[PDB]
């Protein structure tokens, strides 16, 4: 029986987790005191996955709560589904880490990390056959960027053969809201691109360009971000939870979607986005879901595909359709749109479906790409870097906690040598 | 518990305190006499909040301020005042002379035998305090006792505590308009000091808020206390991020870690864009975009200094109230694309943002409208070279024929001290001289090597 | 320079000569032939090394190559170059139980040494013979070794842990707080490789009963100084001299490893295979740029995709003068192995390397400034200028 | 798992008189249709031996498949579907689907037809 730790890390890993835990009480029917009040009997099959089970016939999630800040937690605990998670999972301390990385890091994060990896060992040692962990978190900001690498470098040291996924919103070119964006983000991604195995590229430029243009809504705020980003996850892990007529565990995608070890950036989607009106106009069909899938304007990462080419792409569908149907559609995508696939990767989509859709969809899909187009993305943070880097614009700070140049020239070394990677496949000719 | 811990030092730092405190007295529900009628209604909250307010067994609610003086009068005034009975009884307050205009009497001669209490209240209330942020110290540049007094209490405070923040709210002197001869004198002998054991210093000039009363508010003839009420609108919103919820919230060390290229660099400026009357309230919609423009316009600015003659090199945008991420994302693009905003080449994020839902309060007798929305900016920028650089040539005008200079040396100074304020005052005009100008072409000179 | 290539065919062990004996090796000069024991019919397929040896018949003057014999052709000219300061490096290569650790280290109890013995055996020698008044040399060691993609250091074993490994920004990769301790003595580096030999993991196999479970670098910090009154370079050369002995690839039938034992042979596998991706990515490109014509655009040699390629960057390419050996076992059924090493050894020729010696660069501008000032000043004076 | 799948399948043959063989339906492409196929193979061919061995297999179709690693999987069981195997019957979805379409008229099949 395979089951996940979860773990969330920051402002933004705190709120997105709970709209994802929200989503996922929902579809299995728990109740927000624990209870179960559901009504298909597949919906207690594999509850296991990422609930434990209490006394009461009640069900408490396996998720890990971290922070610096109180503030954030307590945000939690007051809520619609505060009094879900158990209180002894809360792990906070004081003085948060001022959006420096080398606070979290280093000084601050270096106490609590102990206890944060308590709890884990607690929550893993009862665990029947672990599968993997997936940790939410910020980039682009202090205790998230600093205490996720952190976690995720000890966690990598304790448990080597299991599964570390990351579900990350880094920092985007247009919208900023730190002014030391870049120093985080080069050297949370120095961290992911050595410990860990598949890592969910997520943008705010993107998805308020979904919510905009796609959804028509008028004031999206940050519960439509958590609202999408959390159908994301329940897409990438449907399949470990209902039976299909053709499952995909991570494991699989990991193997589908990795050629090597290094080039593990995903860009995620989802389908179908409508607009609560134009619902009524569209038909819904394994050709729609197709063609929103790999429209330019759904990716949640702000990289444009037609920039690169597609190394793979993952395909997970839910709902009762035709497997022929599926097969055609993804053979025609990759055949109509013969110049964003590499040619050494013959059928580089890989599929998967399951039998049971979301609560109130007949159908429904998730898209995992894996595209040289992201080299973009990390061009784009490497450039700011070097102008605050050549002039040592803030570096006083992060010396000042026990960082030296040397971490900052090596971090950003290692980015560019990723992004000459994904540039390596990314042009035409190769062949053979 | 966001703890922390105000100092009010001489005339203009006890009335600051004097609208600050009304203020948060008002946004918390805490009456004059220090008990609240919110708790006791409803039952128990957090309305206490820590930030300023501790509370005792019997209800009342005892400020965490420390008023310093050395004229009995101005504290005088609040000890029979209406707010008698919320302070605690102890303020600090020499039974002697002062420091007369005069450094040298504030800084060495009397500022002793008053310096060990203020300390040890410091000390007791720093104990009180659990997870303290950090200290606001108000004052002014160009008396005796706030520079002098100041001098030597940031002193001691930064030998002692030493790793806890030190936030500064000064008023510096204008341009034009003066109240005492010997301005210049003190506020270059005060710099070497908050130039070295401060954190972030936040000047506020007098020229400029008489401006924007008489443009804004159509106040022809106003009082300190107008001026009192921005600088305390201003202070709340800067600590209203670790008092209230909001979307995104701003601690007192991302502050200094985003507005602070180099350790020598912490004087930024500092606006308040709704500034609007009653009247006018209607009219307009005061909305984000709107407010968020204002910050910008050089006739807002509280310091006479013209940003459109410097470069900006870091921003920090609190919003509190009726505010979403989508306007304020939308407006900072909007400002990104004017030409006359300029922003330093190396650094090209810019900005810092950050959003609470408690929206500004009204103070009755007040002549600012009630609003949904606001927004204060801070601005690190290079124009404040400018606000410096008339004060030097003062400076020497006097200092070229000694006038006034027998008073500081019979007071414990000796001559060369003057010119080694001077001196370091150079300098640090010279460092800001060195980070507005653009990197070399192609930092590298060039380059291009084989392939 | 291109990378020195030497392979070794070494006699039966006790598994072999209990199955069938017959072998495939045959060889002469400088051209090794192998022979497919399924396919009588087919060529001779033969290959062309800079050294081959030969240690199948101890007693026979047929071409038989003891263990001096290879340490004169291949350390003595790389100890030659490390005294003209330039870095160097010896690395081994092959599947398990064919005779890395027997080349690099051997038996001390014997008159029957590694390459590390003699080589350090010959330096010491030489700085002994060599000291004069002016001159002094200084000599420095480590041993560190790559287990599960986690570096240990050998020489203090105390340490207990898996050191970081960081980039300088001129130096290239390194390894951070390693052990590097000053010796004086023979008996001082010979204490230290007995300590180091013992740190080292090592379990039993089917194919070897002392198989390694871990690569390992031997480094030798060598120092030169030349004090004179003028102006004479002090402490003119430092060198680097890496002995490289790599674990082997293995296959679970043969190798019968269950639990730690296939982990280890696992992460052997993917170690190895990484470091092959590498050499044969070194070679295209440079033979390419080299015979190709000279767009020199842009190619890309995967050298962190593990931590072995990425400790020996400069190594296997830019600034070292390297060499390998290759060990080859001669029986029919170990064939399918032996024949992938040779093939890579064969890409392994078409590598080269850009070596040169190190100084201060302040005083390299001055000496160069120098040089041309004398020249300038010799061809004014011949002209009836100066 | 294999020492119990050989378990049960010994209970089984104990119990039969005069077994004429065995049918094994598998998968190219998958991991376990691959080795957990190739290993039982090999068991089974040591144990049993006289024994016939049918095999009914999906062989990958020359455009649509479901996973990027096909390729491996199936070239890799070469050696045991050709060794061991007595007569290996490999069927195709593509042809399957067309047959469907043109015969049956079905025009979305699943993998239930
Ligand atoms: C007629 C009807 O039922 O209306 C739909 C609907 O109108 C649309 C527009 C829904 C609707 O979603 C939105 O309006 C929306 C707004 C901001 C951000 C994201 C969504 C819907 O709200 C969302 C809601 O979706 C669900 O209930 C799914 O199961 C979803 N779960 C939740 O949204 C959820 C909400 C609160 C608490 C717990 C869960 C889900 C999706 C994927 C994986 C797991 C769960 C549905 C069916 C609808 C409404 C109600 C209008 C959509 O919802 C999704 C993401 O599945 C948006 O586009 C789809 C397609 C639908 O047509
Ligand atoms: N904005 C504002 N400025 C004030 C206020 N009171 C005094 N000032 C300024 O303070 C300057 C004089 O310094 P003081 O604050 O009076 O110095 P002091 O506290 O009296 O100390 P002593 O000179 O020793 O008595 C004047 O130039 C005023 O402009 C006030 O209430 N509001
Ligand atoms: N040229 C040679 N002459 C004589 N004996 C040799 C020769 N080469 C190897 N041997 C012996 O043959 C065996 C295999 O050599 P060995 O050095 O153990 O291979 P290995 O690759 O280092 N072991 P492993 O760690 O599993 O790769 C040892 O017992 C050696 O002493
Ligand atoms: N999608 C989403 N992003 C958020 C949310 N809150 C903050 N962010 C992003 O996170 C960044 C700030 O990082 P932060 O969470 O403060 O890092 P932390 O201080 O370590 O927790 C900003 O750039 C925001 O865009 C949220 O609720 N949803
Ligand atoms: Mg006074
Ligand atoms: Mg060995």
């Amino acid at each position: 029986m395979r089951e996940i730790v979860h773990i969330q890390a920051g402002q933004c890993g705190n709120q997105i987790g709970a709209k994802f835990w929200e989503v996922i009480s929902d579809e299995h029917g728990i109740d927000p005191t624990g209870s179960y009040h559901g009504d298909s009997d597949l919906q207690l099959e594999r509850i296991n996955v990422y609930y434990n089970e209490a006394t009461g016939n009640k069900y408490v999630p396996r998720a890990i709560l971290v922070d610096l800040e109180p503030g954030t937690m307590d945000s939690v605990r007051s809520g619609p589904f505060g009094q879900i998670f158990r209180p002894d999972n809360f792990v906070f301390g004081q003085s948060g880490a001022g959006n420096n990385w080398a606070k979290g890091h280093y000084t601050e994060g270096a106490e609590l990390v102990d206890s944060v990896l308590d709890v884990v060992r607690k929550e893993s040692e009862s665990c029947d056959c672990l599968q993997g962990f997936q940790l939410t978190h910020s980039l682009g900001g202090g205790t998230g960027s600093g205490m996720g690498t952190l976690l995720i470098s000890k966690i990598r040291e304790e448990y080597p053969d299991r599964i570390m996924n990351t579900f990350s919103v880094m920092p985007s070119p247009k919208v900023s809201d730190t002014v030391v964006e870049p120093y985080n983000a080069t050297l949370s991604v120095h961290q992911l691109v050595e410990n860990t195995d598949e890592t969910y590229c997520i943008d705010n430029e993107a998805l308020y360009d979904i919510c905009f243009r796609t959804l028509k809504l008028t004031t999206p705020t940050y519960g439509d971000l958590n609202h999408l980003v959390s159908a994301t996850m329940s897409g990438v892990t449907t399949c470990l939870r209902f039976p299909g007529q053709l499952n995909a565990d991570l494991r699989k995608l990991a193997v589908n979607m990795v050629p090597f070890p290094r080039l593990h950036f995903f860009m995620p989607g989802f389908a179908p986005l409508t607009s609560r009106g134009s619902q009524q106009y569209r038909a819904l069909t394994v050709p729609e879901l197709t063609q929103q899938m790999f429209d330019s304007k759904n990716m949640m990462a702000a990289c444009d595909p037609r920039h690169g080419r597609y190394l793979t792409v993952a395909a997970i569908f839910r709902g009762r359709m035709s497997m022929k149907e599926v097969d055609e559609q993804m053979l025609n995508v990759q055949n109509k749109n013969s110049s964003y696939f590499v040619e050494w990767i013959p059928n580089n989509v890989k599929t998967a479906v399951c039998d049971i859709p979301p609560r109130g969809l007949k159908m429904s899909a998730t898209f995992i790409g894996n595209s040289t187009a992201i080299q973009e993305l990390f061009k784009r943070i490497s450039e700011q870097f070097t102008a605050m880097f050549r002039r040592k614009a803030f570096l006083h700070w992060y010396t000042g906690e026990g960082m030296d140049e040397m971490e900052f020239t090596e971090a950003e070394s290692n980015m560019n040598d990723l992004v000459s990677e994904y540039q390596q496949y990314q042009d035409a000719t190769a062949d053979e | 518990m966001r703890e922390c811990i105000s100092i009010h030092v001489g005339q203009a730092g006890v009335q600051i305190g004097n609208a600050c405190w009304e203020l948060y007295c008002l946004e918390h529900g805490i009456q004059p006499d220090g008990q609240m009628p919110s708790d006791k209604t409803i039952g128990g909250g957090d309305d206490s909040f820590n930030t300023f307010f501790s509370e005792t067994g019997a209800g009342k609610h005892v400020p965490r301020a420390v008023f310093v003086d050395l004229e009995p009068t101005v504290i005088d005034e609040v000890r029979t005042g209406t707010y008698r009975q919320l302070f605690h009884p102890e303020q600090l307050i020499t039974g002697k002379e002062d420091a007369a205009n005069n450094y040298a009497r504030g800084h060495y001669t009397i500022g002793k035998e008053i310096i060990d209490l203020v300390l040890d209240r410091i000390r007791k209330l720093a104990d009180q305090c659990t997870g303290l942020q950090g200290f606001l110290v108000f004052h002014s540049f160009g008396g005796g006792t706030g520079s002098g007094f100041t001098s030597l209490l940031m002193e001691r405070l930064s030998v002692d505590y030493g790793k806890k923040s030190k936030l500064e709210f000064s008023i510096y002197p204008a341009p034009q308009v003066s109240t005492a001869v010997v301005e210049p004198y003190n506020s270059i002998l005060t710099t070497h000091t908050t130039l070295e054991h401060s954190d972030c210093a936040f000047m506020v000039d007098n020229e400029a808020i008489y401006d924007i009363c008489r443009r804004n508010l159509d106040i022809e003839r106003p009082t300190y206390t107008n001026l009192n009420r921005l600088i305390s609108q201003i202070v709340s919103s800067i600590t209203a991020s670790l008092r209230f919820d909001g979307a995104l919230n701003v601690d007192l060390t991302e502050f200094q870690t985003n507005l602070v290229p180099y350790p020598r660099i912490h004087f930024p400026l500092a606006t308040y864009a709704p500034v609007i009357s009653a009247e006018k309230a209607y009219h307009e919609q005061l909305s984000v975009a709107e407010i968020t423009n204002a910050c910008f316009e050089p006739a807002n600015q509280m310091v006479k200094c013209d940003p459109r003659h410097g470069k900006y090199m870091a921003c920090c945008l609190l919003y509190r109230g009726d505010v979403v991420p989508k306007d304020v994302n939308a407006a900072i693009a909007t400002i990104k694309t004017k030409r006359s905003i300029q922003f330093v080449d190396w650094c090209p994020t810019g900005f810092k943002v950050g959003i609470n839902y408690q929206p500004p309060t009204v103070v009755p007798g007040g002549d600012l409208a009630k609003v949904q929305r606001a927004v204060c900016m801070l601005s690190n920028t290079t124009a404040i070279a400018e606000a410096w650089a008339r004060l030097d040539h003062k400076f020497d005008l006097m200092y070229a024929k000694r006038a006034f200079v027998h008073w500081y040396v019979g007071e414990g100074m000796e001559e060369g001290e003057f010119s080694e304020a001077r001196e370091d005052m150079a300098a640090l005009e010279k460092d800001y001289e060195e980070v507005g100008v653009d990197s070399v072409e192609g930092e590298g000179e060039e380059e291009g090597e084989e392939y | 320079a291109s990378v020195k290539v030497a392979v070794r065919v070494r006699p039966f062990n006790s598994r072999e000569m209990s199955r069938d004996s017959k072998c495939i090796i045959q060889m002469s000069g400088s051209t090794t032939t192998i022979v497919n024991p399924k396919q009588p019919k087919e060529t001779p397929k033969s290959f062309s090394f800079d050294y081959s040896y030969w240690s199948h018949t101890s007693p026979e003057d047929i071409n038989y190559a003891s263990q001096k014999q290879v340490y004169r052709d291949i350390g003595e000219e790389m100890l030659q170059h490390a005294f003209e300061g330039y870095n160097v490096c010896i690395f081994a290569y092959g599947q398990t139980g064919a005779g890395k650790s027997y080349t690099m280290m051997g038996k001390q109890e014997k008159d029957q040494q590694g390459i590390i013995p003699q080589l350090c055996e010959d330096l010491f020698s030489r700085i002994n013979d060599t000291t004069n008044d002016n001159m002094s040399y200084s000599v420095e060691v480590s041993y560190m070794e790559i287990y599960c993609e986690r570096v240990r250091d050998l020489l203090n074993p105390k340490n207990k842990g898996n050191l970081r490994v960081r980039e300088h920004p001129l130096l290239g990769p390194y390894v951070e707080d390693l052990s590097k301790l000053a010796v004086t003595s023979y008996n001082d580096i010979q204490d230290l490789m007995d300590s180091g030999n013992k740190a080292r993991t090592v379990a039993a196999t089917n194919m070897n009963e002392t198989s390694s479970r871990s690569h390992a670098v031997f480094n030798i910090i060598f120092t030169q100084k030349r004090h004179d009154a003028e102006t004479n370079i002090t402490t003119e050369k430092v060198s680097k001299i890496s002995l490289v002995d790599l674990a082997g690839s293995e296959r679970a039938d043969s190798t019968g490893a269950k639990g730690t034992r296939l982990k280890e042979g696992a992460n052997i596998n993917k170690s190895l295979t990484t470091l092959g991706k590498v050499i044969s990515a070194l070679a295209e490109m440079d033979s390419g740029p080299n015979k190709n014509k000279k767009k020199k655009k842009t190619d890309f040699i995967p050298y962190r995709d593990s931590v072995l390629t990425w400790l020996l960057r400069e190594n296997l390419g830019g600034n070292s003068r390297t060499a390998m050996v290759a060990a080859l076992s001669p029986a029919d059924i170990n064939y399918d192995e032996t024949l992938s090493t040779l093939r890579y050894a064969d890409r392994a020729k078409q590598i080269r390397c850009n070596a040169v010696i190190n100084e201060d660069p302040n005083n390299k501008l001055i000496r160069e400034l120098k040089d041309e000032v004398t020249r300038l000043r010799d061809l004014l004076y011949a002209q009836g200028l100066g």
